[PDB]
């Protein structure tokens, strides 16, 4: 959130937070009930999303389900369906916090090489989040589609 | 560093579930008190050389401690003592801005209890100076936000004693 | 000479007396005596 | 500004512009027309503020005006109104920028070394800008005087 | 670093003046485009990791004189370093697009760049073509995003061209 | 009342009153107004 | 007194028809400018006495008018003048929020051509004090409202001459 | 309207508009889109409103259409069907202006004397206003029937 | 008679001042619409003898009390006088459209018009409807010619409505 | 309050409370929690306001404490500061009541003839209440210091 | 002549105290009933004339008070009694919106009581009519508002008797 950007920004310069960020703190804290229109409409519509994007991935790139792929067995596909709603959980942490600080330190720092420790390649899993964005933004209303769209958009850049 | 926003992120993430109703009742309480805490953090920083002055001029000057013999006789002890009381007030306002005392657990109460007995610093006098600094601060910001520092001023005094 | 006047109009009048003591400025000053500038105010005190 | 401070923080982590600072900046720039008609009224009434806070200072601190003080004499107390003319002029740069990096780089970072080298008491300026705040909040409306009054309250914390 | 607001501060600070009528109308000209600045900066970072990949494959398909063993983009030691050294030109173009002027570009990327590339043997020539391919390939995703486009968002880029490349005429 | 009439709506409220009630309530309605009683009082001769 | 809301109503009523799409469109042009007028009223009424003080010192003080012989001599004729400039400021801001100078045709500019002649008030000094009042209230309210404040000052300024 | 009712109340006390009065105008101007949307439902469906409330009045008071009545026959009923066009036009002028003075100058002041001279019973045409309140609330929303219906309950007490 | 330029002259002449920054930008606001003023004034006089004929047949088909023997438009002695007395409202609306303000309308047509019609028994009521049928229309031939229409091209017509008709509210 | 002001102005015309001004009673009486919360900050910090404006008053006017003036020793300076506490109570009474009218019934309308009779200077009290504004608005938020600053501005206009 | 807001001011202005929490509790009981009182004002706006009729048709007008011999018989005595039963209600809802009977103390009860002892108007019929107006008000505004409406009517029954 915005508040841990400011305290960790004012500790090493040894100074109180000035008005340039205290106006920036108070502007985030009046937008909670605007952001809470987005966070529950992702929440109870989770299972509608989680396989509408999962069918969207394999109709676009079927090699993770192809024999010799990654989720060719059911114990991998049960893992990979779980990771969508894990990514839908941490994205909704970011829309609540309004920043990057939960979405950094849970599911984004170091994923570029620790999928490579597993079998799953990187840029197909970039396609999994990009189809998950349009599976969620079609469910979202349009005037608040543009607010939650950069939070999905950061995961595309940081993973690829 | 754990904000009260990020504290209920982490307590929801250790269960791996989404935000429930009782978690959101911590956020919507915290989103309600946003403008109150920002008004307090301005007027402390405009008075942070006077809150640190009227705390020590009330409780510690002309005492045993400013007199020759104990712990604030020389000027370098006085400069070190006003360095602490400035730093307690500067670290109390972050917990007022966060709404969580995890700043005080991480950045203040780590080595401080061990290094005061190791230096011969009277804990019983510096638990009183922060206690004297509370009702200066509760008068300087207004008693609605004066009941907000009292959690985080005495979180130091709960840890340092 | 007619003139088309409005639905509500205020004719502007001059206080016969003190200049500031018009009632359009201070309505709480219209009960005052006008003093030496205005005309002589009479009142009844002594009844026989 | 805030736009420099959002870039410079995002440049240090060497990422792109976050969805956090995309919305701090967008909320700044849709308040950009509101802050300039705050900052015009300070410059539109700069001869009244300096005269009223000049009237308000010298009754609070009569050791300054009395002989043997620093601003004594008609050339010297004309400079102390010029010494406060700069700080009113700087605050209008901070209201427009949305932060205090115009205040910091121009009017803060070497003040106590300078005013010790000039003979003036440092805290007597900190009463005067505080007296300058008390006539600036009587200019504006209520919801803007909390915004512009915080930039005055930053300048008190630099002095004392 | 130095915003269009803060460049107008020390355009007025050094002469010791207040904010006059010209200050109040040039600054409003920045603020009416600020909605168009920020939403263009979102969609530039929509596929910014893809946008360097589409540009450099369109670069090296246009100038093979940089793939076959000649000038330095030969190995993946050079090529993945080339995609990173391309990616700074995209990332710093996002900052000055939001910041108004090009003074973020002036003292973060431009200073020393004639002297870093000469010490390595990196040519300055196709780097100008690499920003020139990013010149119009940035405007496509602003156009397909419905943002209007214009001098703003097509300027940061040629300030990386007209000041990096050496003057011929 | 010691002043002219104030405008039109202050006079239209008097013209219908003498159209219905008569002259005897026109001279009543000037006197029991607030502007007679609180600017002159109950023991003063009126003045212009 | 005609508000700009009521002027569209009084236009649309006498034709007998209901509210047209064009007549609704004029009220939305007023309502989009409604924030700018109500900002201008509250930033004046806090310091309406200060604008009067700053306008007499610009144009009227130390002149022939405030000297003996002039009309702002003998403080009966000075306290009346300072409230007189208070009247134009108070009736401009009513004409601001009304968005229509119909107040000034009704309650302001009726006798002021003749009452200043019948009191010996020079019109050539109060028509410059109005323009001096406009040049300080444009600096006090803002550059955007001060043109639209300046419409209803120059309606008074043309009405006096 | 709202402001020219509050101006003429602020003229008799000889004072500027209060900050407790200026936020009334500030709330009314921002809530100007909603009240116009109330008014088009009155204008766009008014042939339903007069014809239903005209039937409701002649069932609640069948003495009006009797012989020896004011609205008796085809012609004389048609202006009583047209008088309710006039009162419904003043309500849809009233909710746009937000106040009572566009209704009060047009249809409230002389209405005790007007229908006295024409021979109609005054409360009977005033009863049809009360029936016109009931139909205009039936085509209206939850909050909108309470706000726009308050001027309907002005007008029944205007004639009575 | 009194242009928007010349109204701004004695808005500045009586206070004895020169032309400042507000004078130079309000007058430029008149001149940027001057191409749209003149070309709208051509097409208003394109069929101005037809435009009164289409309006009054649309008037008298809307208010048929004014044809049958009632209020005065009964004979062709009245009706052809009505079309002439309509035609002054169209012709003087052309002048103030070009002149910027309505001060040509203020002292050529509006003064005495409440007192001319009362002396004849001409109603002021449907005259407001007669300008109300033209000001909305006049806009049709501006729209069908391709000129934009809105701020003005009504600035003149409802000044013939809001000042001629008596105030009710 | 605004209730009695909308009753006395409704009784002189003898009307039944037109629904323009009943919307004022809708937003006065429901919004009393905002106004009484300003009064808790004044009453809760009563002992700080009076003492910090006591010594501030005696610095501005050292005639009063010094012998010859009107407050000698502890005994008359105690009632001097009690006299400010009568006014801090009265500003608290005016904040709850919406407007200024419970102050002139208590503390305005005889205060020139009172203080002349007691021998105390009238404008030195006006410096005291001006000093009380300079501490109370710093304690209060900016959108509420316009509301409390109106009643503090009246009392300076009352005594001077 | 004052409302419930300044009643608990004037109850607490005497004996020098400030607004204590019991006095705030009295203010909070008025604020939560702010929704009930003003829609009770607009309910009796539309039915002000019918509620005088339906009161006297239930109680008064078929008796010997309206017969010759009684005192509500002639029309100049009918017009005053129907003026009184209107203005008893017209000050009742003034006192209902204010929140105390202090309006009724200063403009009903101090003059109307000893007038009727000197006129020969009968006064037991008035309280028999104001009770008939009391039940028909609660049968029109609803029983949620009538139980606090009737205490203001019972203030008129207490003082007239
Ligand atoms: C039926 C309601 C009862 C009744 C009434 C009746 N009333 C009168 C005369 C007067 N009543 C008043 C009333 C008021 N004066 C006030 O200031 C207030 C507070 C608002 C009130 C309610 C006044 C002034 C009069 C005198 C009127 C006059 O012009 O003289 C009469 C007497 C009429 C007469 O002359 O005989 C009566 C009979 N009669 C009943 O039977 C019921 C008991
Ligand atoms: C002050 C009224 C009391 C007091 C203070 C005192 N402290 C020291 C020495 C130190 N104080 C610290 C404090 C902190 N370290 C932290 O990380 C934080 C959180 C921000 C704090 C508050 C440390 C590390 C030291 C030792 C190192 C140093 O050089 O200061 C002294 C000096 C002791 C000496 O003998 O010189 C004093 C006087 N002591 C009192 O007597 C008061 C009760
Ligand atoms: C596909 C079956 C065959 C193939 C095709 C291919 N490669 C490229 C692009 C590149 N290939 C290289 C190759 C190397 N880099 C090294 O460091 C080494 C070890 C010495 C090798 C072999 C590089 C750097 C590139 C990128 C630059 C370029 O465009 O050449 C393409 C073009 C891809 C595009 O269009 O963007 C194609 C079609 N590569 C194989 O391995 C297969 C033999
Ligand atoms: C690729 C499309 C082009 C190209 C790139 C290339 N660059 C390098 C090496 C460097 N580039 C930089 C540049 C910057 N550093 C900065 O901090 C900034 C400002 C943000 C810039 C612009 C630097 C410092 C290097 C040196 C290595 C390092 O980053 O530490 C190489 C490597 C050279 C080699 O062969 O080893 C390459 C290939 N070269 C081209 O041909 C294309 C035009
Ligand atoms: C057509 C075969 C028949 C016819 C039709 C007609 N007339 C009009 C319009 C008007 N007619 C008049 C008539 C007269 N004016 C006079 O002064 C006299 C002498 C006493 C007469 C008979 C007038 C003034 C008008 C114009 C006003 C109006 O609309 O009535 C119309 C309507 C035209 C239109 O739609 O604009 C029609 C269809 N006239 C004839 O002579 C034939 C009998
Ligand atoms: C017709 C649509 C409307 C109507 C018109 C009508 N007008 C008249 C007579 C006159 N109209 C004028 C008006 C002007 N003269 C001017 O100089 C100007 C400013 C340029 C105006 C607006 C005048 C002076 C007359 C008198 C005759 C004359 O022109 O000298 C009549 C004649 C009345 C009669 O019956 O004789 C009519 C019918 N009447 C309507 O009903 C329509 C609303
Ligand atoms: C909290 C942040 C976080 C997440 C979400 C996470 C997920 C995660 N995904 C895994 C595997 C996997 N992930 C995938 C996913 C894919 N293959 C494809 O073709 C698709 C593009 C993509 C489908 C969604 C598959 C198939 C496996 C199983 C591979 C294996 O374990 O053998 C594994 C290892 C085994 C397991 O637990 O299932 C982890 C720990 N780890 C983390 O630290
Ligand atoms: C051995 C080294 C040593 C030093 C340096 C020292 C300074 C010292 N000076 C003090 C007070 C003081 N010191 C001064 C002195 C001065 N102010 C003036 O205006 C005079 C010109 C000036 C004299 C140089 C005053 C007035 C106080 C009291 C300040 C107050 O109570 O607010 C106090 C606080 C009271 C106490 O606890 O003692 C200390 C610690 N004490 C020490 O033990
Ligand atoms: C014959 C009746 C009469 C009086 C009294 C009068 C006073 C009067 N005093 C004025 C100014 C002034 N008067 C003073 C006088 C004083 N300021 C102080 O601080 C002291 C308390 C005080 C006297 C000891 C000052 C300083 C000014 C100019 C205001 C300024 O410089 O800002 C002015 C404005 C400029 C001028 O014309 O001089 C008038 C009109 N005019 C009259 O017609
Ligand atoms: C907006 C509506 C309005 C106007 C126009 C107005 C004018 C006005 N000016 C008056 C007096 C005056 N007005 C002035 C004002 C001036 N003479 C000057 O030299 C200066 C140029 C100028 C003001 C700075 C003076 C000097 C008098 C006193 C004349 C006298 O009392 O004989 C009076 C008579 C006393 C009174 O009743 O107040 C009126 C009515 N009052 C109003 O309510
Ligand atoms: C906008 C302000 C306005 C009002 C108030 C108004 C009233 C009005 N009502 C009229 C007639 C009438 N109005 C009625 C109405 C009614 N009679 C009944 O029995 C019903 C109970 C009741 C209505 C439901 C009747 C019967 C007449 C004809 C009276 C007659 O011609 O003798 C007339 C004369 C003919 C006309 O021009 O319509 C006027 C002027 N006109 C206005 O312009």
């Amino acid at each position: 959130t915005v508040v841990s950007q400011v305290i960790l920004k004012a500790d090493d310069e040894l100074r109180y937070p000035t008005t340039g960020e205290l106006k920036n703190i108070s502007d985030f804290l009046k937008t909670g009930e605007q952001r809470l229109r987005i966070v529950d409409t992702l929440t109870e519509n989770e299972k509608k999303i989680v396989d509408r994007a999962s069918a969207q991935l394999w109709k676009k790139r079927p090699d993770f389900i192809a024999p010799g792929g990654n989720a060719a067995g059911q114990r991998e596909r049960s893992l990979c369906l779980r990771d969508y709603g894990w990514y839908l959980r941490v994205i909704t942490y970011g829309i609540l916090s309004g920043d990057k600080d939960p979405i950094e330190s849970i599911g984004l720092i170091g994923v570029k090489e620790m999928y490579n420790s597993l079998g799953v390649p990187m840029p197909g899993m970039v396609e999994a989040i990009r189809c998950l964005k349009e599976a969620s933004l079609a469910l979202l209303d349009d005037e608040d589609a543009k607010e939650a769209a950069p939070y999905f958009d950061f995961i595309i850049q940081a993973m690829s | 560093m754990q904000d009260a926003i990020t504290s209920v992120i982490n307590s929801s993430d250790v269960q791996g579930k989404y935000l429930d109703a009782s978690a959101i009742q911590k956020l919507k309480a915290y989103f309600a008190t946003g403008e109150l805490r920002v008004r307090a953090a301005t007027t402390i920083s405009a008075n942070a050389a006077n809150i640190v002055k009227e705390a020590v001029a009330k409780s510690l000057l002309y005492s045993d401690i400013t007199r020759p013999g104990g712990n604030m006789y020389t000027t370098r002890r006085y400069a070190a003592c006003i360095r602490d009381l400035d730093y307690y007030l500067r670290y109390a306002t972050y917990a007022m801005l966060a709404g969580d005392p995890s700043i005080l657990d991480e950045r203040v109460l780590n080595g401080l209890k061990e290094t005061y007995n190791s230096l011969g610093v009277p804990i019983g006098a510096t638990v009183q100076a922060i206690q004297a600094m509370k009702e200066v601060t509760a008068g300087l910001v207004g008693a609605d936000a004066g009941k907000e520092m009292g959690i985080y001023f005495d979180y130091i005094c709960s840890g340092l004693s | 000479r007619p003139a088309p006047f409005g639905k509500d109009t205020r004719r502007i009048l001059i206080h016969n007396g003190a200049g500031i003591d018009n009632q359009l400025s201070n309505p709480g000053a219209r009960g005052n005596a006008p003093g030496s500038l205005g005309p002589k105010v009479f009142k009844l005190d002594q009844l026989p | 500004s805030i736009v420099t401070k959002s870039i410079v923080n995002a440049d240090a982590e060497a990422r792109y512009l976050s969805p956090g600072e995309l919305d701090r900046i967008k909320s700044f720039v849709t308040s950009g027309e509101r802050r300039v008609r705050i900052a015009e009224t300070m410059t539109g009434a700069r001869e009244r503020i300096i005269k009223e806070a000049g009237n308000q200072l010298f009754q609070k601190r009569p050791d300054v005006v009395s002989p043997g003080g620093n601003a004594y004499g008609e050339e010297m107390t004309a400079t102390c109104l010029r010494d406060l003319d700069y700080y009113l002029r700087l605050i209008t740069y901070g209201i427009v920028a949305g932060d205090v990096t115009p205040i910091e780089e121009i009017g803060v970072v070497g003040v106590r070394e300078m005013y010790k080298s000039l003979g003036t008491p440092i805290e007597a300026v900190a009463e005067g800008v505080r007296a300058m705040k008390s006539v600036a909040t009587s200019l504006l409306s209520g919801e803007d005087a909390a915004e512009a009054g915080a930039y005055f309250d930053y300048l008190i914390g630099a002095m004392s | 670093m130095r915003d269009a607001v803060t460049s107008l501060i020390k355009n007025y600070d050094i002469t010791g003046r207040y904010l006059d009528r010209d200050a109040i109308d040039s600054l409003k000209s920045y603020f009416v485009t600020g909605t168009a600045r920020v939403q263009a900066a979102a969609t530039i970072t929509a596929n910014a990791a893809e946008l360097v990949k589409q540009a450099a494959s369109q670069l090296f398909g246009d100038l093979p004189e940089l793939i076959r063993p000649g000038g330095n983009a030969y190995t993946t030691r050079r090529y993945a370093a080339c995609l990173r050294d391309m990616d700074y030109y995209l990332r710093y173009a996002t900052y000055a697009l939001v910041a108004g002027d090009t003074d973020v570009l002036d003292e973060r990327v431009l200073q020393g760049l004639r002297e870093t590339y000469n010490s390595l043997g990196v040519p300055i020539g196709p780097t100008v073509v690499g920003i020139g391919i990013l010149k119009d390939l940035a405007t496509e995703k602003v156009q397909a995003a419905g943002i209007e486009v214009g001098a703003y968002l097509e300027q940061p880029f040629d300030h990386l061209i007209s000041e990096l490349s050496e003057t011929d005429v | 009342l010691g002043r002219p009439t104030y405008g039109r709506q202050e006079m239209n409220s008097y013209f219908d009153l003498c159209s219905k009630k008569g002259f005897y309530a026109l001279v009543d309605a000037i006197i029991d107004s607030v502007e007679y009683n609180e600017a002159f009082g109950e023991d003063t001769i009126p003045y212009e």
